[PDB]
């Protein structure tokens, strides 16, 4: 099928990259005032 | 509101160790800021729900992938020739040669050959088509959805259970033994009798007709009349073929024993009877404790009044109920020890008494499963001891355990540690000495001088179980024995032929190599227990550091004063015993794999001759069987084992990288990072990009953890390719 | 206990716990730990003497005569 | 069951345990305990012998009333321990 | 032979599980 | 006979091993001439090999399927010489060594300078302790009965429990 | 920051203060000891945790004791 | 408090000095007096010449300042060193000889901080302080 | 949302569907009507359960649904 081509890059490159970006930004968020 | 919100200290921490310590203390809920016992228990409950959801998602994923991309239907027709498929490969880095090589298993696309035995398990329990696997995957997905909803729900205000409910031990133990164990095992017996035996006998019983189809021609009339032998009457014949009605019986509950001849696996009727009987025993066991009615037992009363006369065991078991029901670490340690023992038991029993059809001839799956479960058993045992140490350093109250059975352990810990040291030293000295003696004797061309000790006691136990080649003629090996006479009519007629048949792994023949390797295993177990016991008992304090409990479980050191205090925290005794866990399980798996490879090849004389010396171990097991792995890819081409070769060298690399963290320590790297900080701050252009957390070298405990993880992961990722690729290449 | 005597230490945290030592000096007045017990067995730091309280010591052999 | 809802049964100082450890059987006389223990042990041994030794146990035909009674051997052990406990308690 | 529609309904159930997992994670964080 | 083994006298594999070793040496023998030191040394080698095999056959050792001696260590006196007699011999020698060490330590502590007595051994009395340790099983029993073998329990440091 | 504590087994040897490389410790008057002084840690925030005080302490077990805790720039001793 | 115009030692420069953190979090200064112009070793790598009379030096760590003070005390016998912490707001906090004399010498104006009234091995167990914000000392 | 919400004014079994008739009636009458609803539902829970089983095992109800 075409689901492997559609999903493997989506879930192994785009999603983990966005997760790393989100985690980095969140850990670098400073205290509220 | 930094990332470690649970730890204000780590939040105020300005270096990069904040991230590391927050990640590694995220699940240490007991030490979190502003934490209460009730909230701790509720959060643990929710995390348990999430974990169960993850397990069921993993199972559903395996089932779905086999259903969608696996050749289950083709494998069902010819189990002994078709190779089971795990899942398809999607890799844009593969070359045409790689795609061609990985195209296998009677499919038109690259695939991975399953080595988990899931095909055999599902075929045995009665899965015949991809539709059944898909519907099972859907059911498991719905179950995971329900479990996630439950985990969310039980954190709500009106649905948050209380501390008394959590600490209700009697009701939990009653239900988790009578329902979770007992009724679940009864349900599995029902599944066997309703779906698995008919499918093995050539009947398609599914949800649309299981109501109409009777498991037995008699029905429940024998059950209600008490003529229960009707369900054992007419067993399966020795000419039965699995999955076909020819040679099929009508018995649903039997005690034939032995093995099904075609599949060389245990009878499904025997397995159903097993689960039914043990379900009955568990349901009876689960009515022991007092819950809301009057009948039952009080565990506090039992423990309190179990004290032998004249203070033999001090005050007895007084206070143990309080310590166990208050400390979660003691409960965790007991559970981990029990589960590690159970994992070792399943590893030892699956190969000796295979239960799934055609698994005995699937050599790769057997070795993979044995190695897998033995490694997990070692991990669980080390975890049990580590959490016992944490309980001692965190949750132990001497006032409660005033002269307790637990306090006397601390009283004579010096004697315990000294005797563990003695037995470890004796075993190591003499095992290594005999091995080196045999090595030198064979090296000087005179093998006749070897000190070869026959494992007479193990051979005696085999004879007592029913072996006859040794000629001991004791108990079941003796035809005249009262034990043989008593058992002659139920299970011995099958068991004797099964054990005496030489084509089986049930009670393998043993010799001097088995003697020596068993004593090596005893050495390794005793040394691991020495390290772990010393850590647990010295966690509270020592002569070099009586106030260790104030510092806690995992601290770096006490400084160079008093001669040096490296690795004193009793977390470092986990760290140091993990090496011995890997060592002992490696020895065990080497022994299993070689003794089974030779027997599969019909060349047991090679093991019996070469296993008595370390050069033979290095030459005839590692060097000999490493060829098909390292030849996975070479200058002339590549095979399907190229992935396994890559991984062998990758595990080698990870194992070697662990040595860096384990050998080189923090000051060198801190100075190096200071130089790198200077360079980054002083270079132009790049100095505009500036960190937020000050870079620092990894902490002492952090780097011990990282090096140990590299060591362990390299260990497993370099042994798994060997044990799978060599077995696959030799097919024996 | 007394000067010149041999006393067994009872402080749990001491390196010489439940070991004998020769009393070398008893300080009068202040000195929460007035006895000064000298040992022949060096601890990990290397010192062979330490101060102790009255109740932390047990008399086992009186001084000579 | 809560920690408070539990009688004090510890008896390390004493030479014998209190009769509270027997639970419902705390009031049972020692003579009755001993004679019932003897009867239970005899009956259980007889049942096991007739199930397994005198007749070799056949899967097709097992009595069931011999399987029952075989459990009385542990019951006989408990009964004679309780007989001793009541004798030392003078009850 | 598993059908495309079968894979799609299984994917929908998986997405529902994903939403519930996100909710459970949020509730565990708070 | 035990565990399916057989004596090495009537062991075809044992005899084959003997002939193989003899044939290997006699082959290596071809390089050297008659009467040379190497030739006579190889003749000694062959004689010692044959003597070893004959002695192993005569001693009653059990030879397995691999054709090598197997030692039985369970307690049977038919095979006492394998473990029981060497075991008692080692136990006597090891107790001799331990008793000599212990008695020398007991002496050296009473000395004015025990720390220097440990690294510079008073050999005249040390040899005396080595000699006197020959009767250690009776001496150990006597000291145990007199309460001088074991130090009591609360006179030995123990760490904070 | 780390927590520096001084117990009453002190004997006023003033060697912990000498071993101190950050001026965390100082002698203050006291009654219990014959020397009339006891170590004290009024500047624990400057502590780095090298435990030279503990190394230099001659008591059978340490009168001066340092418990490692929350890390800061000063405690980590980062020049950057 | 501090003059901020004292002549500094003659030094040819080094890469061991403060880097972008002393000017934004906190710097340190140490001022002393020398009887003769003479060569000494910096806590950072290098050799400097302390001038005759007053001398002022900048550093990045109280540890560095104390190390230089110890060097001056046990080599050149200069015990007039005083150390300050300089914030980016230019607030100056005089730190090391706080009472005017070194910590080793006893003074009556010092109050005990972090002094415990019992021996070391009498602290409460961790189980006692479990689920509480206090610690076992 | 109103099930698992924190609405303090929420009455159990008050979703607003057809609630207009309860405006006229009095609180005693409201309790009587809610009790009648609960009793009817309680009966139906058991009835239905029977029905389902009768259709499953017999294939027909006794007094109605002859075949
Ligand atoms: C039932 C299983 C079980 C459970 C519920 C726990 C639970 C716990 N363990 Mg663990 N433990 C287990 C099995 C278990 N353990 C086993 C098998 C071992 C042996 C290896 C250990 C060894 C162990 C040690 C040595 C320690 C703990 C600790 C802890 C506590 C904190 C861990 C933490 O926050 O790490 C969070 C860590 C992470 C989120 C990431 C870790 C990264 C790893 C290396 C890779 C993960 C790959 C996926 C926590 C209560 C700690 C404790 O109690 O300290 C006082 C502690 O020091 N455990
Ligand atoms: C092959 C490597 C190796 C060897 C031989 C040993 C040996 C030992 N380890 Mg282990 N250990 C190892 C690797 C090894 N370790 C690694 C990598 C780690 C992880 C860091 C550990 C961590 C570790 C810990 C934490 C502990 C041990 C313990 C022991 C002892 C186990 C009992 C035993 O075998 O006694 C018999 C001894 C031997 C087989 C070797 C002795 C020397 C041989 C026989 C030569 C004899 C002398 C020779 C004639 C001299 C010639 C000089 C010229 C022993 C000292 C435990 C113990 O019991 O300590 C008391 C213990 O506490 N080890
Ligand atoms: C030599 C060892 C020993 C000794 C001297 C004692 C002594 C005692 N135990 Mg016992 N006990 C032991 C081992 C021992 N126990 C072991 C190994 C276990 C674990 C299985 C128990 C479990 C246990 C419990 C759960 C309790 C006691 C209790 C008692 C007291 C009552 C004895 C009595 O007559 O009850 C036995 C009386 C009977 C009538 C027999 C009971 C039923 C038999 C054994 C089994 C029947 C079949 C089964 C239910 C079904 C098949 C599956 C007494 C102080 C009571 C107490 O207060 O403890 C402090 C109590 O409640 N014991
Ligand atoms: C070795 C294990 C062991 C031991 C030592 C005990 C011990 C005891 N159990 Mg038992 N129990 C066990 C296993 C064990 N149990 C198991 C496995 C279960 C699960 C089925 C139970 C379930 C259980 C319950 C539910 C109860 C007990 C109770 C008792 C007490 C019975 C006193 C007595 O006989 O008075 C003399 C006896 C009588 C006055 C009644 C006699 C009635 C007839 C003769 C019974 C015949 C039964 C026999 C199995 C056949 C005693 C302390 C009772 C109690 O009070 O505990 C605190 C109780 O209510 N037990
Ligand atoms: C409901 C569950 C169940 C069922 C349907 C069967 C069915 C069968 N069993 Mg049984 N069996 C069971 C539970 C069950 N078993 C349990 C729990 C055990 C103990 C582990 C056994 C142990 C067993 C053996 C060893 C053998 C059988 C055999 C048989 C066959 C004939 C038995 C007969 O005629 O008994 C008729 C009996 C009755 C109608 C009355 C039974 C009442 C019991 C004794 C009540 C008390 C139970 C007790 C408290 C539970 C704990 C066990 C205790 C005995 C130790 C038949 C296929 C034989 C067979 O198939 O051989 C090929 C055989 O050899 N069974
Ligand atoms: C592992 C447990 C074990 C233990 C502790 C012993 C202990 C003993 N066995 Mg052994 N033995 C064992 C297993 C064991 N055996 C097994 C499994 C077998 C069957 C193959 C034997 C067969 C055996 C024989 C045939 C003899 C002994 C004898 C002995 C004694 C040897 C005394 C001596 O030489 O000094 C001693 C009491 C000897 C004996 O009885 O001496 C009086 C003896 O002749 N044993
Ligand atoms: C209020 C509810 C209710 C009512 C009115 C009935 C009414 C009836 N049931 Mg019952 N039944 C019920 C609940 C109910 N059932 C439930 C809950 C179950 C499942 C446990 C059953 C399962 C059941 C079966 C299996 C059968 C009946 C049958 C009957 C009939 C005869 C039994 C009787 O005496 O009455 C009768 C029409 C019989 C019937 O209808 O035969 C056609 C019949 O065979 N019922
Ligand atoms: C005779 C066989 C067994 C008799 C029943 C025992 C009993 O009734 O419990 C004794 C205790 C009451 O005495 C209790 O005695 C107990 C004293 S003590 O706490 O153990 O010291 C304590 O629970 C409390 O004081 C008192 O209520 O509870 C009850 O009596 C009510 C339970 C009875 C109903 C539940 C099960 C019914 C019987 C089970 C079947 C028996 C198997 C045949
Ligand atoms: C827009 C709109 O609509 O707004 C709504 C709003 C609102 C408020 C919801 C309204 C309402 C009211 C509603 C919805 C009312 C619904 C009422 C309904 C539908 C009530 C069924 C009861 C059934 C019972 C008790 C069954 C018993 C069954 C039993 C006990 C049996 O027969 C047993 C038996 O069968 C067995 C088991 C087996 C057989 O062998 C034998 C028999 C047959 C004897 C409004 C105002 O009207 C309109
Ligand atoms: C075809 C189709 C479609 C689409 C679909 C899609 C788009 C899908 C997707 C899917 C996906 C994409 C999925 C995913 C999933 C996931 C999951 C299922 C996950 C889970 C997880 C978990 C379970 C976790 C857990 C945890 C952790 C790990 C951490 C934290 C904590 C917790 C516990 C939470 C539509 C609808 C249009 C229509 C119909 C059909
Ligand atoms: C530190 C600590 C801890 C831990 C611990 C551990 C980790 C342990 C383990 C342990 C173990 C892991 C053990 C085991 C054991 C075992 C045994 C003891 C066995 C037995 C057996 C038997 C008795 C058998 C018998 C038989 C039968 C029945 C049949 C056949 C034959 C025979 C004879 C074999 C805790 C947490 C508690 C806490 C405290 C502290």
């Amino acid at each position: 099928s075409f689901l492997p081509s559609i999903l493997t890059p989506l879930v192994t490159l785009v999603f983990p990259g966005l997760c790393f970006a989100l985690f980095f930004v969140l850990i670098e968020q400073d205290e509220i005032a | 509101t930094k990332f470690p919100k649970f730890s204000q200290a780590l939040a105020q921490d300005p270096a990069t160790r904040r991230i590391w310590y927050g990640i590694a203390t995220a699940h240490d809920l007991e030490s979190h800021d502003g934490m209460t016992e009730e909230n701790l228990y509720q959060k643990i409950f929710a995390s348990h729900f999430g974990h169960l959801a993850i397990i069921f998602l993993w199972t559903s994923g395996n089932l779905f992938h086999v259903a969608w991309q696996g050749n289950f239907q083709q494998w069902v027709l010819n189990p002994l020739k078709v190779k089971p498929i795990a899942h398809a490969i999607w890799d844009p880095h593969f070359g045409q040669s790689a795609i061609k090589a990985f195209t296998r298993g009677g499919v038109s696309y690259p695939v991975n050959i399953a080595t988990s035995g899931v095909y055999h398990w599902w075929y045995t329990i009665g899965m015949r088509t991809n539709e059944d696997l898909y519907f099972g995957a859907l059911g498991l997905l719905i179950l995971s959805t329900a479990l996630l909803f439950a985990g969310w729900l039980h954190l709500q205000p009106k649905f948050r259970p209380g501390i008394a409910w959590f600490k209700n031990n009697e009701s939990r133990l009653n239900h988790h033994l009578s329902g979770l164990f007992g009724v679940s095992s009864l349900a599995w017996a029902g599944h066997l009798i309703h779906v698995a035996i008919p499918e093995s006998r050539g009947q398609h019983i599914r949800w649309n007709n299981f109501t109409s189809t009777l498991p037995h021609p008699e029905g429940l009339t024998p059950f209600f009349t008490g003529n229960w032998g009707l369900y054992a009457e007419n067993p399966d014949t020795a000419q039965h073929i699995f999955g076909t009605s020819e040679g099929a019986g009508t018995a649903i509950l039997t005690f034939l024993g032995g093995f099904h001849p075609q599949t060389q696996s245990m009878w499904l009727t025997d397995i159903a009877h097993h689960h039914l009987a043990i379900a009955v025993v568990f349901i009876f066991a689960g009515h022991m404790y007092r819950t809301n009615w009057g009948i039952g037992h009080s565990m506090k009363e039992i423990l309190d009044a179990h004290v032998p006369p004249k203070g033999r065991l001090g005050s007895g078991h007084r206070g143990l109920f309080e310590t166990i029901t208050d400390s979660l670490h003691m409960q965790l340690g007991l559970a981990l020890a029990s589960l590690g023992v159970a994992t070792s038991l399943v590893a030892q029993h699956m190969y000796a008494l295979p239960s799934y059809a055609f698994m005995a001839k699937d050599y790769v799956t057997q070795a993979a499963l044995y190695t897998h479960h033995q490694y997990i058993a070692g991990f669980l045992m080390v975890g049990a001891f580590a959490h016992g140490a944490i309980f001692f350093v965190r949750d132990y109250d001497p006032e409660v355990n005033k002269d307790n059975v637990l306090a006397r352990m601390l009283q004579h810990k010096e004697a315990i540690i000294s005797h563990l040291s003695w037995v470890s030293l004796f075993l190591g000295f003499h095992t290594l000495g005999l091995y080196i003696h045999n090595d030198v004797c064979v090296a000087f061309g005179t093998p006749e001088k070897q000190i070869l000790f026959e494992p007479v006691f193990a051979q005696f136990i085999q004879a007592a179980s029913g072996k006859a080649l040794y000629g001991f003629d004791v108990l079941l090996s003796s035809p005249t024995s009262v034990a043989t006479v008593a058992g002659s009519k139920i299970w011995l007629p099958g068991w004797v032929e099964a054990i005496n048949s030489g084509k089986n792994s049930l009670f393998l023949t043993i010799g001097p190599g088995d003697f020596l390797i068993h004593h090596a295993i005893a050495l390794a177990l005793h040394t691991t227990t020495l390290i772990l016991v010393k850590g647990a008992l010295d966690a509270r304090g020592s002569k070099l550091m009586p106030d260790k409990k104030d510092f806690g479980y995992s601290f770096p050191c006490d400084g160079p004063g008093r001669g040096g205090t490296c690795d004193i925290s009793a977390w470092d005794a986990f760290y140091l015993a993990m090496f011995w866990m890997l060592n002992t399980i490696g020895w065990v798996t080497f022994y299993w794999h070689w003794k089974h490879m030779t027997i599969w090849g019909g060349n047991a004389a090679a093991f019996n001759e070469s296993s008595t010396y370390i050069m033979g171990w290095l030459r005839d097991y590692l060097w000999l069987n490493s060829s098909p792995l390292i030849n996975g890819y070479n200058a002339f081409g590549m095979n399907a084992q190229a992935v396994w070769a890559w991984m062998f060298l990758f595990g080698h690399l990870i194992w070697a990288t662990g040595f860096m963290f384990l050998i080189s320590w923090r000051g060198y790297w801190q100075e190096l990072i200071e130089t790198l900080v200077w360079a980054h701050e002083r270079t132009p252009i790049a100095n505009l990009v500036k960190w937020r957390d000050k870079p620092v070298a990894l902490s002492i405990v952090q780097a011990r953890l990282v090096g140990l993880a590299h060591f362990t992961i390299g260990y497993i990722f370099t042994y798994a390719p060997f044990v799978i690729a060599s077995t696959t290449g030799k097919f024996s | 206990i007394s000067r010149g005597s041999v006393v067994r230490i009872m402080r749990p945290e001491s390196y010489w716990f439940q070991e004998c030592g020769s009393v070398a000096t008893i300080a009068k007045g202040g000195d929460r730990y007035p006895v000064v017990v000298r040992f022949e067995k060096v601890n990990y730091a290397g010192v062979a003497t330490n101060n102790f309280a009255m109740d932390e010591l047990v008399e086992v052999e009186a001084p000579p005569a | 069951l809560d920690r408070s809802e539990a009688a004090d049964t510890w008896w390390g100082d004493k030479d014998y345990p209190s009769s509270v450890v027997l639970g419902i059987g705390k009031d049972v006389p020692s003579s009755i305990y001993g004679v019932t223990s003897a009867i239970a042990f005899s009956v259980g041994a007889y049942c096991i012998a007739q199930s397994n030794i005198i007749n070799i146990l056949s899967g097709s035909t097992v009595n069931g009333f011999y399987v029952a009674g075989a459990l009385l051997v542990p019951y006989s052990w408990g009964l004679h321990v309780a007989a001793w406990i009541q004798k030392q308690n003078g009850k | 032979m598993i059908t495309d529609g079968q894979i799609f309904v299984a994917l929908c159930i998986a997405l529902t599980a994903a939403i519930l997992a996100i909710g459970l994670g949020r509730q565990l964080y708070v | 006979d035990v565990s399916g083994l057989t004596p090495c006298k009537d062991s075809a594999v044992f005899k084959r091993r003997l002939d193989g070793s003899v044939k290997k040496l006699n082959s290596r023998l071809a390089n050297y001439t008659e009467g040379t030191p190497a030739y006579i040394a190889l003749e000694q080698q062959i004689e010692q090999t044959k003597a070893r095999f004959a002695k192993y056959g005569e001693k009653g050792l059990l030879c397995g399927a691999d054709g090598l001696p197997h030692l039985i260590a369970d307690g049977r006196l038919d095979h006492a010489g394998e473990f029981i007699i060497p075991g008692f011999g080692f136990l006597y020698i090891a107790g001799w060594i331990g008793w000599a060490g212990r008695s020398y330590l007991q002496f050296s502590k009473k000395t004015d300078k025990p720390n220097e007595n440990e690294i510079i051994i008073n050999v005249p009395v040390a040899l005396g302790m080595m000699a006197g340790a020959f009767i250690w099983p009776l001496a150990a029993w006597k000291e145990l009965i007199d309460g001088k073998l074991l130090v009591p329990g609360d006179e030995i440091t123990v760490s904070p429990r | 920051s780390h927590s520096v504590r001084v117990y009453d087994t002190c004997i006023g040897c003033t060697q912990c203060v000498r071993a101190c490389p950050c001026d965390v410790l100082e002698m203050v008057p006291w009654d219990g000891c014959k020397a009339g002084q006891i170590a004290s840690a009024p500047r624990a925030e400057d502590c780095i945790g090298c435990k030279r005080c503990e190394t230099a302490c001659p008591t059978d077990f340490l009168s001066v004791r340092v418990y490692l805790g929350s890390e800061t720039t000063r405690s980590l001793g980062l020049s950057y | 408090l501090l003059n901020l115009q004292i002549p500094s030692p003659t030094f040819g420069g080094s890469t061991g000095g403060w880097l972008r953190a002393a000017e934004i979090e906190e710097k340190y200064a140490i001022t002393w007096t020398s009887k003769k112009e003479q060569i000494f070793e910096m806590p950072t790598s290098g050799a400097a010449i302390m001038q005759k009379g007053e001398n002022l030096l900048y550093l990045a760590k109280k540890e560095q300042c104390l190390a230089l003070g110890t060097q001056l005390r046990t080599l050149f016998k200069i015990s007039d060193y005083k150390i300050y912490r300089i914030f980016p707001n230019s607030e100056v906090q005089y730190l090391h000889p706080k009472d005017g004399v070194f910590p080793e010498k006893l003074n009556e104006g010092r109050v005990g901080v972090g002094n415990i009234g019992y021996s070391i091995g009498k602290n409460p167990n961790p189980v006692n302080v479990k689920f509480t914000g206090k610690n076992t000392f | 949302r109103i099930v698992f919400g924190n609405d303090p004014n929420y009455v159990v079994g008050d979703h607003g569907f057809g609630s207009n008739f309860l405006k006229g009636k009095s609180e005693a009458q409201i309790a009587d009507m809610k009790l009648k609803e609960l009793n009817n539902g309680r009966l139906a829970m058991i009835a239905v359960t029977g029905m389902f089983f009768q259709i499953s095992i017999k294939g027909n109800l006794w007094p109605i649904i002859d075949g």
